[PDB]
RNA sequence: GUCUCGAGCCCUAGACAGCCGGGAGGUGAGCUUAGAAGCAGCUACCCUCUAAGAAAAGCGUAACAGCUUACCGGCCGAGGU
């Protein structure tokens, strides 16, 4: 699990809240 | 229509040509008003949202001349 | 290993011993596959390639056989194309279709005719500069394309300057 | 060529390869030079937008242009190195 993989997903969410799976693991949570 | 960075910055310097080795030896210098103003020209040249982004850009043509900041 | 192949509704493959027939509305091929271990069949409307072998020389040849099935199955449905440019530099180079092979005259200022003859159901079709080589068979296709370019081979010359020939430009 | 055994790293948060799409602005970096704009040489090699995109890796031109490179995204789907 890379951390980048890993920042990227709060980085999403953080953008959700204010690759296509980041965008859908971003999602789910 | 507005020229490029290198030009406007030897016209508020003083200074025409550079150096054989970029910050390594200063040729001229800048203040923080100076740098300003060069920013607020170039708009569209430029793909920065904020004014302090556009001012980033600009230094990255400075300190690779030789131009100090006060 | 064991390789499944979903037959297209367009094609109707059958199979007797090591020979498989392949047919549709562009036509047939019958083609031979055999290897050590490889048994070929036709499980209704799936094509299997299996063998209990699986060492190196085993996987290659059913990576082979697959292919090959594959283009079969292509060619019956939408065809095999090749194109070709006739290029000359000084001598007017005639290209025709005389019967089962292709006739290049004059070439390089040649009085004897260069020929060769077509492999298979492979229709040459010439359009002034450009020729298209077609049908159902890719082996008997892509031959017939490379023949007519091997026809104007030239050994003796410097090819940088002497460059004549028919050429394959597309390529399916 | 082929068979067998071991170690490291990568991978279904999609690896390796292929194909498709993107490969962007400051500005042709500065110097040098009549000019050299990724790619003659010397030196620097910095920051914007962004999912990426070098002060440019290989060709290319008189110089540009143009073609690919890294790099990012997609299709695919299982091992790859
Ligand atoms: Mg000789």
């Amino acid at each position: 699990i890379p951390e980048w993989k890993q920042e990227e997903v709060d980085a999403i969410v953080e953008m959700i809240e204010s690759r296509n799976t980041l965008l859908e693991r971003a999602l789910d949570d | 229509g507005v020229p490029p960075t290198a030009e406007l910055i030897k016209d508020e310097a003083g200074f025409e040509t550079g150096s054989g080795e970029p910050q390594e030896d200063f040729v001229a210098d800048l203040s923080v008003d100076q740098v300003k103003q060069i920013a607020e020209q170039k708009h569209p040249d430029l793909l920065s949202y904020d004014l302090t982004n556009a001012a980033k850009e600009v230094v990255g043509t400075c300190t690779s001349l030789g131009v100090t900041i006060e | 290993p064991r390789v499944e192949l979903e037959i297209p509704e367009d094609v109707d493959a059958e199979q007797d011993h090591l020979d498989i027939t392949v047919e549709g509305d562009n036509g047939s091929v019958t083609r031979r596959l055999w290897y050590p271990d490889i048994d070929v069949s036709v499980d209704g409307d799936t094509v299997v390639i299996e063998s209990d072998e699986d060492n190196a020389k085993t996987m290659s040849t059913i990576g082979t056989f697959q292919s090959h099935i594959e283009n079969m199955f292509h060619g019956v449905t939408e065809g095999w194309e090749y194109g070709m440019e006739v290029f000359y530099s000084h001598f007017p180079m005639q290209v025709n279709v005389e019967g089962d092979e292709v006739v290049i005259e004059n070439f390089l200022g040649e009085k004897a005719p260069r020929r060769t003859t077509i492999h298979g159901d492979t229709d040459v079709e010439i359009d002034g500069e450009e020729l298209t080589v077609s049908g159902p068979d890719i082996e008997a296709v892509g031959q017939t394309a490379a023949d007519i370019e091997q026809l104007t081979r030239i050994n003796d010359k410097d090819v940088r300057v002497f460059q004549d020939g028919v050429y394959i430009t597309r390529k399916p």
